[PDB]
C-alpha cells in the first residue's frame, strides 16, 4: 500500500506566518533555532534575487541534517528545482570531478516554459497528394466517432505518411506542433477484408478529431546544455537500439554556456519562459577533494550559480588531498569564510520517545506505554537509530503471535536477536580468530 | 461484410473446412457443426445465400 | 533449465522454519544457528510485507560459518519472480564505470515492476496449406487449415501472411503458433505421426493468454536512455546514466502506481565480503539507504578490527561507525562436533557418496580438530581414492590415505616454518642448493 | 569448417523455390507494451515530442532564426556558403553525416587553409608511378605486394557466429516494423552493397534517371583476400 | 535578464582618473590605492599591445579583493578583447594534458580582428521560375523576391539553382542571399502563409516578414581567437569541438603554420592581433610540470599578459617535498612583479558594506551598519556581507521595510561564523567524529 524509509514523516518546516516554530509540527520534534535558519534560507531561495550563497549545517551524526534538507525541499515545493547529491559521486572515470560540479551546480537552475498540445487522429479516409516529381501538398481526410474532419498537409509530413507506411483505413496520430506521426494500427471495420491477417485492428477514437491542451514545460539549463552538445549527432525520435559509436560526456566549453545564457536571455524578455533558481544540495561534504572545494570557490562567484547547500558530521578532520591542513567540519578556511554555520543540537529523552511515538504512528504499530518507555530507554543507552529500526522487527514478532500490538516481550527478543554496534564491538574485542 | 456465426449469431472466428459453416467457438462446433445430418447445411446457408 | 553440476550451498532449499517463525533442529538442509535463522526469517518477513524499505542488515561472524549459507538460504526461499542481486566488493572498481554509479546500478537493479498484460495467440495443428501465385507474383491467394485435438478450420489468408509462411516454412504435420498482431511465427515442432515431437495442442484455437511481467528499474533507465539502446543490457556499457532521466523513471514509477496498472515488487541486495568497498562508497551508501525506491540490503563480512580502506585507522567490522549506526547486525557462532557431523552427513548425502561410520566420525574429529571446509573437501577425494579400489563404501584408511596426500593450513605452515630456507621469504632470499 | 551457427530458422523436417532470410537469436528480451506506449511512443498523456522540439529546434544554438550572428561568425570561420549546414550537421546521426558526404566548393575568403600534411596526401591521388612523391606517399601497398600478402591463406576462424539479440513486444505491430527500419535501413543497407549493372542500365538510359540522383553505394571496405571474406572454409 | 546578484557585481571598473590616479570611493571600489594604480599599469599595458610575455601576481590575505581586482580589470577591459578566467583545479582532466589545457588556455585570450563587408538581400520569395537551355550546361531563374515597400527582379546562375533545390523554398519562405560572397540562408516563413499549411510540421520556423529597404549594406566586425583557428583546421568539422569540448591534444605543425599565416596577415593587412588577458585564480594547486610549461610558455611572441592570485603563506608545493613562497618555486617567482594588497580598516569596511548593501538593495539602518561594521572588525568582512542578505529577509518577515539592530541580532545569533563553530565543536569533541573515526553516538553512558 504505502512505503516509508526512514522519512516520509516530514511534511515541512511547521512554521507560522511569523517565522516562529511550533514545538511538534510537521514531523520535528524539538530543533527550534535551525528549522528558523531553515525558514529564514528557504525564505532568501524564494525571493529569487541571489546568486552564489552559501549554507553548511554541522553537527553529531543522526541529529537530522538530511531531515531538515528534506523540510527545505517540501518547503519550497516541487516546482523549483532541488538536486540531491552525495560528495562521493563528483568522482568520475569519464570526465574530471570540475566539470561534473559544473554540470551540478547547472542543474540547480529551472525554466518554465508556457507550451500547447493540439492532436489530430482517427480513421484515414482520403490520401490524395498532388503534385506543382515533386509533391505540392496533400489533403488528408481524418475521420472519429464525433464527425469526419479533413486536412491540408506539407509534404514534409507526407515524406513521414509514407515512412508509416499509411493507407486507407488506418488510424494515424497527428501532432500539428511538433509534426510527429505515429501510426496506431487498421480499423476494426476493416479486420473481415480477410479472415487471417498481419495487422492489428483497434476500434475508432471515441472523441473528437481535435482536441486541445495547454501545459506547462520545465526544464533545467543543464539539459538545454547538453541537447546541444552532442558529439555524434542528433537522434530520431524512435531508437530502440542505440548508436554503433558510444558516446561519452566530454567537458562542456564555456562558449556553449555563453550561447545558451543568450538564447535564455532573448527568450525570457519576450514572456516566453520563467526563470526559477533552485538548490543543489550536497550531503557528506567532507568527502570532497581539495581541488573541487577550490572550483567551488569560483565556481560560487558566478552570475547564475544556485544557493549550495552542505552537511558534515566532523570535527577537526584533515580535508582530504592534503597531510597537515586541520580545521572544522572537513572544510578548508578558505571556504568557510563565505560560508554560514547553522549547528545541530542533540536530544534528551522526552523528545527521542516523543519521535519513537511519531515513527511509529507513520509505521502503522500499536504499542503500550510500557513498551515505548523501553524503546526510549533503548534509544538513550545506545543509539536513536537502533530504537528506530527496531520497530518493524517488533511488529514482525508481535504479528507471529497474532497479535496487532507491541509487548515488552517482543522488545526484549529483538534486542536478544538483533544487536547494536558496542555489544558487536564487545563480541568482537573477546573472540579468537576473526569474531 | 462482418463474419458471423450460423448457428447462435455470434461473432464468427472458424470455418468448418468439410461442410463450409461459420462457428464461434469449441460448444457449437462439437455439438453442432460436427455430428449434423446432410440436409441441414443446404437450409442454413440459404439464411445468408450461400449455396 | 538452470544447470548446475554441484555447489557449495547446493544442498540448501530455504530456511527451515515453522509457521511461527521457529527453527527446526535439521530442515531443509540446514543445521545449526537457530538464532541466526529466526533473524534471517524476521527478515524474509520483512521483505515479503513490502511496507518498508531501506534498512541496512549486517551479518557478521568467524570465517566458514554459515554467512553465505544463510544469504543463499534466504535467496532461495524468497523464490522466484523477486529480484535477487548477489555482488562482491570488488565487483565495483570498474574502469568504465564509477563506483557510486556501479552501486546506484546495483541498488536499482534489486526492485522490479509487476506487470501483467494479455495477448490473444494462436496454436493449433497444421493439416494442409495450399499457394496459389501468378507469373509476376503480385497477387497471391492461398488457404490454411488448422486444427487442435478439439476443433477444425480453414482459414484464407491475405499477402502478408503467405509472404510470413513462406518465410521460416510451415509444412503439413507441424504444431504453429501465430501471433496475429505483430506477425510472429514460431515453430513449436511435429506432432505425433510415424507415417522434434510434440503434442497437439487442445482447447480452443484463439487462446487470449495474460502473462506476469517482471522489469528491474536499471533495465528502465537503460531504455530511456535515449543514447544507447537495450543491448547495453547485455554488452555490459551503459556508461554513466544520467540523474534526470532517473527522476522521470521514479515520477512515471509513481504515476503508474497510483493508476494501477503496475505494482512495486521489492527484493534483496547482496554484498558479500563488504569490507573491501573503500569509504567513498560506505559515503555514498548511508544517502543512498534512505530513498524510497532503495531495497533491503545485506551485507557480510568477517574480519575483526581491520583498517578501513582509503583511511588510516581501525574500524569494528572494516566499517566506520556511521554505517553502523544504520544496520542491525545478526552474529554468528562456531559449530559443535553434533552439528558438523550433521553438515558432513547431509553433504555425504548430497554429493552420492556413501560412508562407513567410523569414517564418519573421524572426517567429524578432524573437522573439530583443523576445520569445516577441510573435511567437507576430503569427502569428494576420498570417493576417489574408493573407486581406485572397486569399492563402493569409504572406509577409515581411504579418508586416511587422502589425509595423507592433501594437506591442510596449520600442518602447511609448519613445514613452511620447518623448511623456510626452500622458500622465498617476504625479503626475496631463497637456498637452491642442497649441498653446503 | 565453420563457426557455430548461435541462430534459429525456418528449417524444413524433410517452378523456383524461394528462401527468405530468417535467422533470429534465440535470446528473447521480453518486454512489455505499457513501457513502450507510455514512454517512447507519444501519445496524449505525454509530452515526448514536444520536450524533442524544445530540446533541438526552439533552443538550439544554431538556429538560424534566433542566432544569426552565431551563423555568421561560423560562416567567416569555416567558409561554408550555406548557413542551415550547421543545423543539419548537429541533428541528423553520424552515419548519416558520412555516407551522403558530398565535396562542395568553399569560399576562399575564410580561416580554414590548407593543411601541409592534406596538401601531401592531395598530391598524390590520381599521381601515377615512378613519381616521388606517389612512391613516398605509398608505403602500405608496397608492403602488400612484396610480402606476397594476396595469395595468403587464412588461419583464424571465429567459434560462435550469432545475430542481434530480438526484442518482442506481444500485441504490437509499430515495434515490428521500427524494429524491421532499424535492423534493415535501406539507406545504410545500400550504402553496405552495390546495384547490378543491368539494373543500373535500366535506371540511367531507360528511366531518365541521371547517375548524380543515385543513392550511394559501394561504402563496404575490401577484404585482404578471397580467402579473408567469408568464414566457411572447403 | 539572466545574471543575479553576483558575489562582486557593484564592480564596474577600475575607479583611476587620467593620470592613473585611485579615487578613494569611485567606480565600486573602496580604497587599495597602491594596487589599483599597478592594475590600471597592467591595464595600460594591455591597452598599448606592444608588450607581450609579462606575468604578474596579486598576492594577499583573504577577503582582501585580489579577485575583486580581477573583476575590476575585466569590467574596464572593454569589449572585443579577450579575458580568459580560469580556476587552478580546471586543467586536471582525464582526456586532455596538463600541458596541453595550459596551451589551450594560452591561445583561448588571444585573438585577430577581421573586419569585412556585408550586402544582404533579405526578403519573401514570391515566385521562382527556372529556364532550361537546350543543351542542359547553363541555366536560368527567375527570382521575385519582396519585402513590405519595393520588389524587384534578380537573375541567377546554375550554382544557387543546385544550392536552392537543396533546402527547397516553396514560395513565400523569409531568404537572404549575399551578392560578393553569395551566402545563402533560410530564415523561415513568414507569417502571411501561417494559416496555409494546417500543421507546420518539423523543420520550419515562422518569422516576421522584413520591412524597409530590401538592400543593406551592413560592416560587422569579427574578432575570432587563435584556439579557434586549431580547433577548426584540426579536423573537417571543427566547431562540434568547438561547442562540445573534445578537441584531443592538437598537434604542433598545424600550430606553427597558423602562427606564420597569421603573421602573413598581419604584415598583408587583413587582419590585427587583439592580445588578452588571462586570469589564473588560485595558482597554487599546480604541479612543477605546469609551472614549468609556464615559465617556458612565457617567453613566446604570441603569448598573452597572465595575471596569477594565490593566498597562501610559506606552503608547500604539489608534486614536491618543499616549501616554498605563495606556493610558487622561486623559477616562476623571478619572471613576475608581484602586487601586495593589505587588510582593510573601519571605514573602508563600512563603505564596502554600504556599497554592497546598496547594490543589493538594501535599506539599513546608522546603528545596524555600525554593529555590521564592527562585527566586520572582529569576524571577516563576508560575514558580514552575508549576514547583510539574511537580515533583509529577517526584517521582511517582521513586515518591516527598513534593517534595524534587532534583526542583526537575530542573525547574528541565529547564524554562525567559524570561530564560534571552532569553540563550540572544541567543547563537545565526543560529539563529532575526529581523525580517527572515534565518536560518542549515545547521550548516555
Ligand atoms: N527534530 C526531529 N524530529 C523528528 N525526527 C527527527 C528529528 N531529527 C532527526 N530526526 C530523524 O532522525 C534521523 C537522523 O538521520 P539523518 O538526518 O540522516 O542523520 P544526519 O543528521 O547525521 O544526516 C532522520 O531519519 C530523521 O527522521
Ligand atoms: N547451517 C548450515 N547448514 C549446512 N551447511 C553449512 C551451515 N553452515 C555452514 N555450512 C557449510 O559451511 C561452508 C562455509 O559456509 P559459508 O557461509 O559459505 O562460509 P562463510 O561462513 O565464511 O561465509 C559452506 O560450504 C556450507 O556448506
Ligand atoms: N576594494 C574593494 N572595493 C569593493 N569591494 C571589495 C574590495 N575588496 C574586496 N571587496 C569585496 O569583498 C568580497 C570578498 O573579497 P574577494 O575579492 O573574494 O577577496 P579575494 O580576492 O582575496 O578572495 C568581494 O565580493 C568583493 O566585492
Amino acid at each position: 500500500v504505502t512505503r516509508t524509509a526512514a522519512h516520509t514523516h516530514i511534511k515541512g518546516l511547521g512554521l507560522d506566518e511569523s517565522g516562529v516554530a511550533k514545538r511538534v509540527e510537521g514531523g520535528f520534534v524539538g530543533q527550534i533555532e535551525a528549522r528558523e535558519a531553515c525558514g529564514v534560507i528557504v525564505d532568501l531561495i524564494k525571493a529569487k534575487k541571489m546568486s552564489g550563497r552559501a549554507i553548511l549545517l554541522a553537527g553529531g551524526p543522526s541529529t537530522g541534517k538530511t531531515a531538515l534538507a528534506l523540510a527545505i525541499s517540501q518547503e519550497l515545493g516541487p516546482k523549483v528545482p532541488f538536486c540531491p547529491l552525495v560528495g562521493s559521486e563528483l568522482y568520475s572515470v569519464e570526465v574530471k570531478k570540475t566539470e561534473t560540479l559544473m554540470e551540478n551546480f547547472r542543474r540547480a537552475i529551472g525554466l518554465r516554459i508556457k507550451e500547447t498540445k493540439e492532436v489530430y487522429e482517427g480513421e484515414v479516409t482520403e490520401l490524395t497528394p498532388e503534385d506543382a516529381k515533386t509533391i505540392s501538398h496533400v489533403i488528408v481526410g481524418l475521420k472519429s466517432a464525433k464527425g469526419t474532419k479533413t486536412l491540408r498537409l506539407d509534404p514534409t509530413i507526407y515524406e513521414s505518411i509514407q515512412r508509416e507506411k499509411v493507407s486507407i483505413g488506418d488510424v494515424i496520430y497527428i501532432e500539428a506542433n511538433t509534426g510527429a506521426v505515429k501510426r496506431v494500427g487498421r480499423s476494426d471495420a476493416y479486420a473481415t477484408e480477410f479472415d487471417l491477417e498481419t495487422e492489428e485492428y483497434v476500434p475508432l477514437p471515441k472523441g473528437e478529431v481535435h482536441k486541445k491542451k495547454e501545459i506547462v514545460q520545465d526544464v533545467t539549463l543543464h539539459d538545454l546544455d547538453v541537447a546541444n552538445a552532442r558529439p555524434q549527432g542528433g537522434q530520431d525520435v524512435i531508437s530502440m537500439m542505440g548508436q554503433l559509436l558510444k558516446p561519452k560526456k566530454t567537458e562542456i566549453t564555456e562558449k556553449l554556456r555563453q550561447e545558451v545564457n543568450k538564447v535564455v536571455a532573448k527568450y525570457i524578455d519576450q514572456g516566453v519562459a520563467e526563470l526559477i533558481p533552485g538548490v543543489l544540495f550536497i550531503d557528506e561534504v567532507n568527502m570532497l577533494d581539495i581541488e573541487i572545494f577550490t572550483y567551488l570557490n569560483k565556481a560560487l562567484e558566478s552570475n547564475i550559480a544556485p544557493v549550495v547547500v552542505l552537511a558534515s558530521n566532523r570535527g577537526m578532520t584533515t580535508v582530504r588531498g592534503t597531510e597537515d591542513v586541520i580545521s572544522p567540519h572537513g572544510v578548508p578556511p578558505d571556504l568557510i569564510d563565505r560560508l554560514l554555520i547553522v549547528r545541530t543540537l542533540p536530544y534528551d529523552k522526552d523528545e527521542i520517545r516523543t519521535i519513537i511515538e511519531r515513527r511509529a504512528t507513520v509505521e502503522r504499530l500499536q504499542v503500550e506505554s510500557s513498551a515505548l518507555d523501553l524503546l526510549a530507554t533503548m534509544g538513550t543507552e545506545t543509539s536513536l537509530r537502533y530504537a528506530l529500526q527496531l520497530l518493524a522487527p517488533c511488529g514482525i514478532l508481535a504479528q507471529t503471535s497474532n497479535r496487532k500490538e507491541i509487548v515488552v516481550n517482543d522488545v526484549n527478543e529483538a534486542k536478544l536477536l538483533f544487536l547494536d554496534a558496542k555489544r558487536s564491538t564487545k563480541i568482537l574485542e573477546t573472540s579468537a580468530n576473526y569474531l | 461484410a462482418k463474419k458471423y456465426c450460423d448457428v447462435t449469431g455470434l461473432k464468427g472466428f472458424y470455418k468448418s473446412p468439410t461442410n463450409n459453416i461459420r462457428y464461434h467457438n469449441a460448444e457449437i462446433y462439437q455439438l453442432i457443426v460436427k455430428p449434423m445430418a446432410p440436409g441441414v447445411d443446404q437450409e442454413y446457408l440459404k439464411l445468408r445465400g450461400a449455396n | 533449465k538452470s544447470l548446475s553440476l554441484i555447489a557449495a550451498h547446493s544442498h540448501i532449499t530455504g530456511l527451515g522454519l515453522d509457521e511461527n517463525l521457529q527453527p527446526r533442529p535439521t530442515s531443509e538442509g540446514m543445521v545449526g544457528q537457530l538464532q541466526a535463522r529466526r533473524a534471517a526469517g524476521v527478515i524474509l518477513k520483512m521483505v515479503q510485507n513490502g511496507t518498508i524499505a531501506g534498512r541496512a542488515v549486517l551479518v557478521a561472524g568467524p570465517p566458514s560459518t554459515g554467512k553465505t549459507a544463510l544469504a543463499m538460504g534466504v535467496s532461495q526461499s524468497l523464490g522466484k519472480d523477486v529480484p535477487f542481486t548477489a555482488i562482491a566488493g570488488s565487483e565495483i572498481f570498474s574502469l568504465e564505470l564509477s563506483k557510486t554509479e556501479a552501486l546506484t546500478q546495483a541498488f536499482r537493479k534489486s526492485i522490479g515492476i509487476k506487470i501483467k498484460e494479455e495477448t490473444e495467440l494462436i496454436e493449433g495443428e497444421v493439416v494442409e496449406i495450399q499457394i496459389d501465385r501468378s507469373i509476376t507474383g503480385g497477387h497471391k491467394q492461398g488457404k490454411l487449415t488448422i486444427k487442435t485435438t478439439d476443433m477444425e478450420t480453414i482459414y484464407e489468408l491475405g499477402n502478408k501472411m503467405i509472404d510470413g509462411l513462406t518465410k521460416e516454412k510451415v509444412l503439413a504435420g507441424d504444431v504453429i503458433s501465430i501471433d496475429k498482431a505483430s506477425g510472429k511465427i514460431t515453430k513449436l515442432g511435429r506432432s505425433f505421426a510415424r507415417s522434434r515431437f510434440v503434442q497437439c495442442p487442445e482447447g480452443e484455437l484463439q487462446k487470449r493468454k495474460t502473462v506476469v511481467h517482471t522489469v528491474s528499474l536499471h533495465e528502465i533507465d537503460v531504455i530511456n536512455s535515449r543514447t544507447q539502446g537495450f543491448l547495453a543490457l547485455f554488452t555490459g556499457d551503459t556508461g554513466e546514466i544520467r540523474s534526470e532521466v532517473r527522476d522521470q523513471i521514479n515520477t512515471k514509477v509513481a504515476e503508474w502506481k497510483e493508476e494501477g496498472k503496475a505494482e512495486i515488487v521489492p527484493g534483496v541486495l547482496f554484498i558479500d565480503e563488504v569490507h573491501m568497498l573503500d569509504i567513498e562508497c560506505f559515503s555514498f551508501i548511508n544517502r543512498a539507504l534512505e530513498d524510497e525506491f532503495a531495497p533491503i540490503v545485506m551485507m557480510a563480512t568477517n574480519r575483526g578490527v581491520s583498517k578501513t580502506r582509503g583511511t588510516n585507522y581501525k574500524s569494528p567490522h572494516g566499517l566506520p561507525l556511521d554505517l553502523l549506526d544504520r544496520s542491525i547486525i545478526i552474529t554468528t557462532k562456531s559449530y559443535n562436533e553434533q552439528e558438523i557431523k550433521t553438515i558432513l552427513s547431509i553433504r555425504a548425502q548430497e554429493e552420492e557418496v556413501e560412508l562407513s561410520s567410523d569414517a564418519l566420525d573421524l572426517l567429524t574429529k578432524t573437522g573439530v580438530e583443523t576445520s569445516l571446509r577441510y573435511s567437507s573437501n576430503l569427502i569428494s577425494v576420498a570417493q576417489q581414492i574408493a573407486m581406485k579400489r572397486k569399492n563402493n563404501t569409504v572406509e577409515v584408511e581411504d579418508v586416511k590415505r587422502a589425509y595423507l596426500l592433501f594437506l591442510d593450513s596449520a600442518r602447511s605452515v609448519k613445514y613452511v616454518q620447518e623448511n623456510e630456507s626452500q622458500y622465498i621469504d617476504d625479503q626475496g632470499n631463497v637456498q637452491i642448493s642442497i649441498a653446503k | 569448417d565453420s563457426p557455430f551457427s548461435f541462430t534459429t530458422f525456418g528449417k524444413t523436417t524433410s517452378k523456383f523455390t524461394d528462401l527468405i532470410y530468417s535467422s533470429r537469436n534465440p535470446i528473447k528480451y521480453s518486454l512489455p507494451r505499457l513501457i513502450y506506449e507510455d514512454l517512447i511512443l507519444p501519445n496524449y498523456n505525454n509530452d515526448v515530442d514536444i520536450a524533442n522540439k524544445l530540446k533541438n529546434v526552439k533552443f538550439n544554438i544554431f538556429n538560424p532564426s534566433t542566432n544569426y550572428e552565431l551563423c555568421l561568425f561560423l560562416s567567416k570561420l569555416t567558409g561554408e556558403p550555406s548557413l542551415n549546414e550547421f543545423f543539419r550537421v548537429s541533428t541528423t546521426p553520424l552515419l548519416k553525416r558520412v555516407i551522403e558526404r558530398t565535396n562542395g566548393p568553399k569560399n576562399t575568403d575564410s580561416l580554414s587553409f590548407k593543411t601541409i600534411t592534406q596538401e601531401l596526401l592531395e598530391v598524390t591521388r590520381n599521381a601515377p608511378s615512378e613519381g616521388v612523391m606517389a612512391s613516398l606517399l605509398n608505403v602500405e601497398k608496397h608492403a602488400y605486394e612484396r610480402e606476397y600478402l594476396n595469395c595468403i591463406q587464412r588461419g583464424y576462424h571465429p567459434n560462435v557466429s550469432a545475430p542481434p539479440v530480438t526484442i518482442e513486444v506481444l500485441g504490437s505491430s509499430h515495434v515490428t516494423n521500427s524494429i524491421n527500419n532499424e535492423l534493415f535501413d535501406p539507406l545504410i543497407s545500400q550504402a553496405l552493397s552495390d546495384i547490378p549493372a543491368i539494373t543500373q542500365y535500366n535506371m540511367h538510359v531507360k528511366k531518365g534517371i541521371p547517375v548524380e540522383d543515385f543513392p550511394k553505394t559501394g561504402l563496404f571496405p575490401e577484404p585482404l583476400n578471397k580467402n579473408f571474406s567469408s568464414n566457411i572454409s572447403m
